């Protein structure tokens, strides 16, 4: 590739100086040199890309499917497929549809990957897990079936491994299948929650990986990442409501990691003159992901007016302000002046029917923190001889679902409780919501949101 | 009633380096990767300890490649390890990320290898490696024979420093090899386990480090 | 043999003809391009290598070759077509400057400063056409920042060496680049490492110009992280210096009004109004009226006025990364004045040390006025969604914790009691003293 | 113009602003509200 050479662009940019003729220069034809190494930009795909596969590639995938149907021994099937894969891999390398894992390309002619996995999960991948006995009951056609059914299996998130051969196009699946696969999860697997939280979380993480292999960011990639985030939000409320032990941190990390990836795609589409119809909603979740991070406040300011003035973003900004508390103490956190700490307003917003339900699920993760600093802040404005605060007043203020919930909260923070119905706030000693020795208090929810959820199906909520 | 007062796109990596990361799908930073990579690009020495299986090896490889300035006639960075098989893993790790950097050359060395052959490829301009990973025994012989010019060493990378520094003879070797390299450079070491006893020995040749211990 | 003359001049540290500004170098290049046309790149390399008096350093020789290569293929009629030569020469020039023992480094420093300000102008001019050039936005500038970042990292303290003379010059250049490419968080590395690299005994020993610009960017950096007090002390110190320079230059005035755009609202958050006397030359008369309206609302505690004013001035405030900070910090100062006004007319003059919540609610009803839940407004906006007159309890408690109010509240009795004193100073302390006491700022003097 | 600086070829703060009282319409309306409340009770 070389520097572009167009009459319009040359005229548009303009001459370097006023008049080369006066200085003594003479017009001269110059070779179109290669553009400098810093100037190369690899624009990711932003429009629909036609799906094409080699006739030998599709024939090979068809052939191994028949072997899977015919052969009954799992070990025999896995060994045969492995040998078939080795022969297939050499053909693709010579064909030029996959890197050789040792080549040195110049990034100008790098292979544009194109997955060809027509079914939900790669046929070789399904066979491998058959002998590993790592197939969940959901994927099997019947609970007693030995090998996973093609119509119901799913691809496992392949963790990066050292000295691992790059994936063949037969493994990665094309985007128009990923949309179909995600539609399978939404319709036929969401009701299995919360018993299948680890299964769905791993599988959805695989789906985003297939996009990364193909370096694809088209409308399907935006659509798929959008619904993945909404699954995490809904799956976030189910786990706490159902009270099932689950790795909360890995859920938030993937949720935040998806949001920045999704937000990054929005910028590229905007930079290319396109638009994404659901950008406003998913900018809002980005703000809520790190409530107390000022870096997310400046980013939302640089966005255009129509995005910044959308009610979803405006609602998100209101929450970020009312959560902002100056007394918020946390290791490696710097306090800021004149923070509102409007705990009372926050709980008035959470009951507002105009609040989108998914945002409500996101904010429940901060209920323990807000309630603590609400009680911490209130305690500082009471004289030493004040009577204990009755629980009825606190439940009205902080929206505790039941008297059993508040008593656990007071008991966790070593707040003295009087007569089983009043809290003596002057006995609070901790200035931080976190205790170094003790495990964090279990996440809770709001009965208003849970009651609201029961009036709408999962799939209707996820699609929008 | 009275008053009473009382994702690796936040670092601006090279386009070649980023695309190689994308094509591998490894777009999930670890906790150690989250903290060290922004620190690594600054050039500050880091003494970080991390658990096995967290992609510790790729952490410095990205850091080295991002800071790598490729000159045909010199070796940029030197990586020292004790295990031959681990060394081959490191080269394979480098090969994966060096996919879109053809000008980068990398070679490895180990004991029991024909030293003349290793010097032969180093002498050749075409096969001159910008990055070398070697055992302490072989590297010391190459340095003591003046086969490798270490005046251009920029980053000093050690894998499993505690294991190598535990052995006094290899402690002598790495100290001797460090002398052939200029003082003004970056020194980074990583290991699965880093006890308190080995820290002062590590800190002896480290200035203003970033210590992370598990 | 005109080229050979240039190399002899170049190899002796005389870089008079080594510049990318053709306005003062065009005639020499045209003669050079006439003589050097039809030469292979290897011929140019051999031309430099065989040339006597050339330092043996490879990096310096490469820079001379790149300049000769640049002169051969420069096309003045199209800056875009000539971009590759210019940026390649500049990167090699700075690369020649990295080593602190590079030959002729003493005379090389003025060239690098002279060239750097040229490329930034060119890079900004080119990046305005990122669509037509099939390049991502802010790509030329982003490349230069990486070039200077290598140079900035190369500065290490050991008579003033050439590099140390321009250490603050790089920092101002780098930070301006980072702010223009809309990545200000990258400046954090620059500020942390700025002091250790400098060999100056005290920060004030730098030129007064480069001090002011550094403070302005630093205070601007602090304001992004919502640390108004750290931002304010930098802005206030920076503007105090600027008043010493003569105003006849008419370029200081445009710089004086730039810092005031941030100093005025930041000072307001900390409860400090500004006299309009000394600031009359810097600010336009219209801007005085615009801020005066905000001052009037916030001095007398009118939440609706502050919210309406922010809505009116949303766009230009949002451009300077000010809307979010002002919308979050200003209300608390506004409440303090509002509570001060009611207390002064209720406790100090009517001898009642108890404030019922119902009384405060009536006051808040008049100040905040219509809100999101009220039938007047249906959609929730950042202006009418945060403040409601129902949260009387929450408004008082957040004032007491911040120290802006000295009172005790009784939730069960629906009233807050305050100290019975004729002088209101005891009840409501001055704003700036309390905020500064609670959030001490870093000293204005760096070192 | 843009916020970037160009090239280079006394107290200003109202120290006592809370102390001095300046009348305005809003405060007079606010004082009227307090007067009404006191008369009611």
């Amino acid at each position: 590739k070389y520097m572009i050479n167009d009459a319009k662009t040359i005229q548009l940019v303009g001459p370097l100086i006023s008049s080369p003729d006066n200085l003594g220069f003479q017009k001269r034809s110059h070779k179109a040199r290669e553009l400098p190494r810093f100037l190369i930009n690899q624009e990711p795909q932003l429009e629909k890309r036609a799906f094409v596969q080699d006739p030998w590639d599709k024939a090979n995938q068809e052939k191994m499917i028949s072997l899977e149907e015919s052969i009954d021994d799992l070990n025999e099937l896995y060994e045969t497929l492995k040998k078939m894969r080795n022969t297939e891999r050499s053909i693709m390398e010579e064909k030029g549809l996959v890197d050789k894992a040792d080549s040195a390309k110049d990034l100008y002619d790098a292979i544009v990957f194109q997955g060809t996995c027509l079914d939900m999960c790669p046929t070789f991948e399904r066979s491998r897990r058959n002998v590993e006995y790592t197939v969940y009951s959901y994927e099997k056609n019947q609970p007693n079936d030995k090998k996973a059914s093609r119509t119901k299996a799913l691809k496992v998130f392949a963790r990066p491994a050292a000295a691992a051969a790059p994936p063949l196009p037969s493994d990665v699946r094309p985007p128009h299948i990923l949309v179909k696969t995600l539609d399978y999860i939404v319709d036929n697997l969401l009701t299995t929650l919360p018993e299948s939280e680890g299964f769905l979380w791993d599988r959805m993480r695989s789906i985003r990986q297939d996009f990364t292999y193909q370096n694809y960011s088209g409308p399907e990639a935006v659509d798929c990442n959008e619904r993945i985030v909404r699954i995490h939000l809904l799956i976030l409320h189910i786990m706490v409501k159902s009270n099932v032990e689950f790795s909360l941190q890995q859920e938030l990390e993937q949720l935040h990691k998806s949001l920045i990836t999704l937000s990054e795609i929005y910028d590229d589409v905007r930079s290319s003159g396109g638009t994404c119809p659901n950008e406003a909603e998913f900018r809002a979740y980005a703000l809520l992901s790190k409530i107390r991070d000022p870096q997310y406040d400046e980013n939302i300011q640089r966005l255009p007016k129509h995005i910044f003035q959308d009610k979803l973003v405006q609602m998100a900004l209101c929450f970020r302000r009312v959560i902002s508390n100056s007394a918020y103490t946390e290791r490696g956190f710097v306090k800021t002046e004149n923070c509102l700490n409007f705990y009372a307003r926050f709980f008035q917003l959470m009951q507002s029917p105009s609040l989108p339900l998914l945002m409500g699920f996101f904010l429940q993760m901060h209920l323990t923190d807000i309630r603590f600093y609400a009680l911490r802040a209130l305690s500082h404005t009471l004289n030493k001889k004040h009577k204990p605060i009755p629980f009825i007043y606190l439940e009205n203020m902080l929206l505790f679902n039941n008297r059993q919930e508040i008593i656990e909260f007071c008991n966790y923070y070593s707040i003295e409780i009087i007569n089983g119905d009043a809290a003596d706030l002057k006995t609070l000693q901790h200035y931080s919501h976190k205790l170094s020795e003790t495990q964090p208090l279990k996440k809770t929810y709001l009965t208003c949101l849970e009651r609201r959820l029961q009036k709408t199906t999962y799939k209707g909520l996820i699609n929008g | 009633l009275e008053y009473s007062d009382n994702g690796f796109k936040d670092f601006l990596l090279k386009p070649e380096l980023s695309r190689a990361i994308i094509d591998c799908g490894f777009e999930h930073p670890s906790e150690v990767q989250q903290h060290t990579i922004p620190q690594s690009i600054h050039g500050t020495d880091v003494l970080c300890q991390a658990k096995s299986g967290l992609g510790k090896t790729a952490v410095f490889v990205l850091s080295t490649l991002q800071q790598l300035x490729p000159v045909p006639g010199e070796v940029a960075v030197v990586v020292i390890c004790n295990a031959r098989e681990l060394a081959y893993q490191i080269r394979n790790e480098y090969l994966r990320f060096s996919k879109y950097m053809p000008d980068v050359k990398t070679a490895v060395f180990y004991g029991g290898t024909p030293i003349s052959k290793d010097a032969e490829l180093l002498k050749n301009k075409d096969t001159a490696p910008h990055i070398v990973v070697a055992t302490p025994g072989r590297l010391k012989a190459l340095v003591r024979e003046k086969y490798i010019d270490l005046s251009h060493v920029k980053n000093f990378v050690i894998d499993e420093c505690d294991k190598v520094l535990e052995e006094l003879d290899m402690r002598r070797d790495v100290q001797e090899i460090f002398r052939a390299t200029p003082r003004d450079k970056q020194v980074m070491m990583f290991s699965a386990t880093l006890s308190q006893e080995i820290r002062p020995i590590c800190r002896r040749f480290l200035q203003n480090p970033l210590e992370i211990f598990v | 043999d005109m080229a050979n003359q240039l190399l002899d001049e170049l190899a002796h540290g005389n870089f008079s003809h080594l510049t990318l500004n053709l306005s003062q170098n065009g005639r020499e290049i045209a003669i050079l391009q006439k003589q050097l046309t039809g030469f292979d790149d290897k011929q140019l390399e051999t031309f430099v290598e065989q040339h006597p008096a050339m330092p043996n350093d490879t990096r310096f020789k490469i820079m001379c070759t790149s300049f000769l290569n640049y002169a051969r293929d420069v096309d003045p009629w199209s800056a875009w077509s000539s971009s590759d030569l210019i940026f390649e020469f500049y990167q090699c020039l700075i690369n020649c400057l990295i080593n602190d023992n590079a030959p002729h480094i003493e005379m090389l420093i003025p060239v690098a400063t002279r060239e750097t300000e040229f490329i930034i102008n060119l890079a900004g001019k080119l990046d305005s056409f990122h669509l037509q050039l099939h390049t991502r936005s802010h790509q030329f500038l982003s490349h230069i920042s990486s070039i200077l970042s290598r140079l900035f990292n190369s500065i290490k303290p050991p008579n003033i060496p050439g590099k140390q003379r321009i250490l603050l010059y790089l920092v101002n250049k780098l930070n301006n680049i980072y702010f223009r490419i809309e990545s200000p968080q990258l400046c954090s590395n620059i500020f942390k490492n700025f002091q250790p690299k400098s060999m100056l005994a005290h920060f004030n020993e730098y030129q007064l110009d480069q001090q002011i610009e550094y403070r302005y960017l630093l205070g601007r950096y602090y304001l992004l992280n919502s640390q108004v007090h750290n931002a304010f002390v930098q802005f206030n110190e920076a503007f105090q210096s600027l008043l010493n320079l003569p105003l006849t230059n008419q370029a200081i005035t445009r710089n004086g009004t730039r810092i005031l755009n941030y100093m005025i609202p930041t000072g307001l958050i900390l409860g400090k109004m500004v006299k309009w006397g000394p600031l009359r030359p810097f600010l336009s008369q219209e801007t005085i009226d615009n801020w005066s309206v905000l001052y009037k609302h916030v001095r007398y505690g009118n939440i609706q006025g502050v919210s309406l004013w922010l809505r009116q001035n949303e766009r230009h405030l949002c451009a300077r990364q000010l809307l979010i900070v002002l919308l979050e910090k200003l209300p608390m100062v506004t409440y303090r004045n509002l509570i001060k006004t009611v207390i002064k007319s209720w406790t100090t003059e009517w001898g009642q040390n108890k404030l019922p919540y119902s009384l405060i609610e009536r006051v808040l009803q008049l100040s905040i006025g219509p809100t999101f839940e009220d039938p007047g407004a249906q959609e929730i906006t950042i202006y009418n969604g945060i403040h409601s007159p129902k949260n009387v309890e929450n408004v008082l408690v957040t004032l007491i914790n911040l120290g802006l109010l000295r009172a005790n509240c009784f939730p069960q009795l629906q009233l807050c009691v305050v100290k019975k004193t004729t002088m209101i100073q005891e009840i409501v302390p001055p704003v700036n003293e309390r905020i500064t006491k609670m959030f001490p700022a870093h000293s204005h003097v760096l070192w | 113009e843009d916020d970037e600086f160009e090239d280079f070829p006394t107290n200003i703060w109202e120290e006592n602003w809370d102390d001095v009282e300046v009348d305005d319409d809003f405060t007079n309306e606010l004082k009227a509200e307090l007067d009404r409340y006191k008369r009611e009770n």
